[PDB]
C-alpha cells in the first residue's frame, strides 16, 4: 500500500540528490503536500518487483526503454495532459513514451552518447572511426591512447554497430516489428569487424568497462572517451580540458547511437495520481522546474521546448542533439530485453576473437528470436 | 493460419480443427524441427504450451529445446524470489490458486509440488512477472 496525500519520488542518485528535492519543496511550500525523493539501489529492477504488489513510489525516473514493459505489466498509469500542455515538449519526445496507443509517462530529458575529447592532447578530434588506428600508433608513442570507452554495455557499441545498416526491430506504419531483428545483416558486421579489429589490433581491450574508461580519459591517459550527460560532471571535477562532439563516421556514414528519453511514470498503484500530474507539469516541467534540476546534474536535451532553446547555447548539449539526431529512439517493447542479452553475448564472444564476428552476430539474431519464441509457448499468463 | 483470433492456440483445438487426436498428431519442434516422439506430444499437453505458428504452419517443441531456453531464460531474466507463505500473502490466494510453471520443463506445478516447496522450505521464483518452481520430475533431474 502507497500512503495517501503525500508524494514519493524515485529517481537515480546521479541525476541529482539536490534539483528535485528542491522542486519538491517547492511543491510542498504551496500544496502542504509533503513530497519525499528516494535513490534507491537498482530502482528499474525494485520497481517492477514492488509495484507488481500495488507498493512503491507515486513516481518512478528512468530512460523509456523500460516504460513498455512495465506498461505491459499493468504498473504505469495513463497520462492525461491537455492539447496545450503536449504542445510545450517536443513530439519524438511524447513518441518515445507512447505504448500500444497510450501515454504511459511524461518525457524529461532526451540523451545520446557523444565523443568526448581531450583539447590538451587531441586539439582537433578525428571526424571517422577509419582515422582512429593511425592516431593511437601516434597517441602510444607519447605514453596515451586514442580512445576508451565502455565496450561490456551493448548501449555504447551499438553507435559503430548500427552506423552501416544495424537496427533493433523495425518500425513500420507506426508499429515495431517483433520478427525483423537487424542484428544479423551487412551493416552489423561491419560495424562489429572494425570495432572487434581495433581490439585484435591492440588499439583497444576487451576488458575495458564504465569505471576504467572513465577513470583513464579523467586522468588524462585516453584522448577521447564516449559517453553521455550523466558522465560531465566527473570530467569537470578532473579539471581535464573536455570538448564534447558529433561520434566519429563509419564508412561516410554517421554513427547511429540509441536515443533515450529519461521520463516520469505514475505508478498505476498510486492514490495520488492528481497530486502526480501536478507535480510533473506545473513544477518540474517548467523552466524553473528543470533549471533546479540541471543546474544540479545536467539532464541533457530537455524535452521542454522553451528550456530546450534556453540551453542550445551549450555546445555539449548541442553535440548531444545532433548525436541524438542522427541516431535510433531506444524501442520501449518489453521484447528490447531479448536483443539487449544477445547483443551483449555478441560482442563479448566475437571480441574475444574465439567465434567470428559474423557467426556471432548471426547467433544473436537466432538467440533474440529464442527467447521471444519461448515466451510464445509459455503465453502471456501469470 | 492466417489470424492469431482464429488460430487454435493449444494442442487439444489443434487436434479437434485437423480431425485427428493427440495419439496420432504429427508435430515438429519450433527449433530443432525434428519429428516430437509420442511421449513428447502428450507432455506438450500437460505443459499447457502454446502452438507457435512460423510460415504458417504449427510447431510445438521437443523436450530437450523447451529446457535449453528455460534455463537461458532463467539465467538472464531472473527477477527475486519469495517463500510460498510470503507468495500467498502477496496475492491474498492459495498456491494452488496461482498459476506456478515449473522453471525447468515448464509444466504447472500440482498442489503436491506447490506443498513439497512448503515443506521443504524451496522458495519460489520471479522471472520477470512469472511465477515459477520446481515439479517432481525436475526435482529428480533437470
Ligand atoms: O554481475 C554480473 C554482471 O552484472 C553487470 O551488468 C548486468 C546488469 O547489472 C544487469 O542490470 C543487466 O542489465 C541489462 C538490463 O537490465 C537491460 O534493461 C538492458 O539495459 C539497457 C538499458 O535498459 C537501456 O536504458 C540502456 O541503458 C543506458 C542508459 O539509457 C543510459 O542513461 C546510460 O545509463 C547511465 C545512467 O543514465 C546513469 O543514471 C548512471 O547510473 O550510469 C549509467 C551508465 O552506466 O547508459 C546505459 C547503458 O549502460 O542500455 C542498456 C543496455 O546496454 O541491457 C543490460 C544488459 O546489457 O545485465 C548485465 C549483465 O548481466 C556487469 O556490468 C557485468 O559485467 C556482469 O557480467
Ligand atoms: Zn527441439
Ligand atoms: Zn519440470
Amino acid at each position: 500500500k502507497i500512503e495517501e496525500g503525500k508524494l514519493v519520488i524515485w529517481i537515480n542518485g546521479d541525476k541529482g540528490y539536490n534539483g528535485l528535492a528542491e522542486v519538491g519543496k517547492k511543491f510542498e511550500k504551496d500544496t502542504g503536500i509533503k513530497v519525499t525523493v528516494e535513490h534507491p539501489d537498482k530502482l528499474e529492477e525494485k520497481f517492477p518487483q514492488v509495484a507488481a504488489t500495488g507498493d512503491g513510489p507515486d513516481i518512478i525516473f528512468w530512460a523509456h526503454d523500460r516504460f513498455g514493459g512495465y506498461a505491459q505489466s499493468g504498473l504505469l498509469a495513463e497520462i492525461t495532459p491537455a492539447a496545450a500542455f503536449q504542445d510545450k515538449l517536443y513530439p519524438f519526445t511524447w513518441d518515445a513514451v507512447r505504448y500500444n496507443g497510450k501515454l504511459i509517462a511524461y518525457p524529461i530529458a532526451v540523451e545520446a552518447l557523444s565523443l568526448i575529447y581531450n583539447k590538451d592532447l587531441l586539439p582537433n578530434p578525428p571526424k571517422t572511426w577509419e582515422e582512429i588506428p593511425a592516431l593511437d600508433k601516434e597517441l602510444k608513442a607519447k605514453g596515451k591512447s586514442a580512445l576508451m570507452f565502455n565496450l561490456q554495455e551493448p548501449y555504447f557499441t551499438w553507435p559503430l554497430i548500427a552506423a552501416d545498416g544495424g537496427y533493433a526491430f523495425k518500425y513500420e506504419n507506426g508499429k515495431y516489428d517483433i520478427k525483423d531483428v537487424g542484428v544479423d545483416n551487412a551493416g552489423a558486421k561491419a560495424g562489429l569487424t572494425f570495432l572487434v579489429d581495433l581490439i585484435k589490433n591492440k588499439h583497444m581491450n576487451a576488458d575495458t568497462d564504465y569505471s576504467i574508461a572513465e577513470a583513464a580519459f579523467n586522468k588524462g591517459e585516453t584522448a577521447m572517451t564516449i559517453n553521455g550527460p550523466w558522465a560531465w560532471s566527473n570530467i569537470d571535477t578532473s579539471a581535464v580540458n573536455y570538448g564534447v562532439t558529433v561520434l566519429p563516421t563509419f564508412k561516410g556514414q554517421p554513427s547511429k547511437p540509441f536515443v533515450g528519453v529519461l521520463s516520469a511514470g505514475i505508478n498505476a498503484a498510486s492514490p495520488n495520481k492528481e497530486l502526480a500530474k501536478e507535480f510533473l507539469e506545473n513544477y518540474l516541467l517548467t523552466d524553473e522546474g528543470l533549471e533546479a534540476v540541471n543546474k544540479d546534474k545536467p539532464l541533457g536535451a530537455v524535452a521542454l521546448k522553451s528550456y530546450e532553446e534556453e540551453l542550445a547555447k551549450d555546445p555539449r548539449i548541442a553535440a548531444t542533439m545532433e548525436n541524438a539526431q542522427k541516431g535510433e529512439i531506444m524501442p520501449n517493447i518489453p521484447q528490447m530485453s531479448a536483443f539487449w542479452y544477445a547483443v551483449r553475448t555478441a560482442v563479448i564472444n566475437a571480441a574475444s576473437g574465439r567465434q567470428t564476428v559474423d557467426a556471432a552476430l548471426a547467433a544473436a539474431q537466432t538467440n533474440a528470436a529464442a527467447e521471444l519464441t519461448l515466451q510464445e509457448l509459455l503465453g502471456e499468463e501469470r | 493460419f492466417q489470424d492469431p483470433q482464429e488460430r487454435p492456440r493449444k494442442l487439444p483445438q489443434l487436434c479437434t480443427e485437423l480431425q485427428t487426436t493427440i495419439h496420432d498428431i504429427i508435430l515438429e519442434c519450433v527449433y530443432c524441427k525434428q519429428q516430437l516422439l509420442r511421449r513428447e506430444v502428450y507432455d506438450f499437453a500437460r505443459r499447457d504450451l502454446c502452438i507457435v505458428y512460423r510460415d504458417g504452419n504449427p510447431y510445438a517443441v521437443c523436450d530437450k529445446c523447451l529446457k535449453f531456453y528455460s534455463k537461458i531464460s532463467e539465467y538472464r531474466h531472473y527477477s527475486y524470489s519469495l517463500y510460498g507463505t510470503t507468495l500467498e500473502q502477496q496475492y491474498n490466494k492459495p498456491l494452488s490458486d496461482l498459476l506456478i510453471r515449473c522453471i525447468n520443463c515448464q509444466k504447472p506445478l500440482s498442489p503436491e509440488e506447490k506443498q513439497r516447496h512448503l515443506d521443504k522450505k524451496q522458495r519460489f521464483h520471479n522471472i520477470r512477472g512469472r511465477w515459477t518452481g520446481r515439479c517432481m520430475s525436475c526435482s529428480r533431474s533437470s
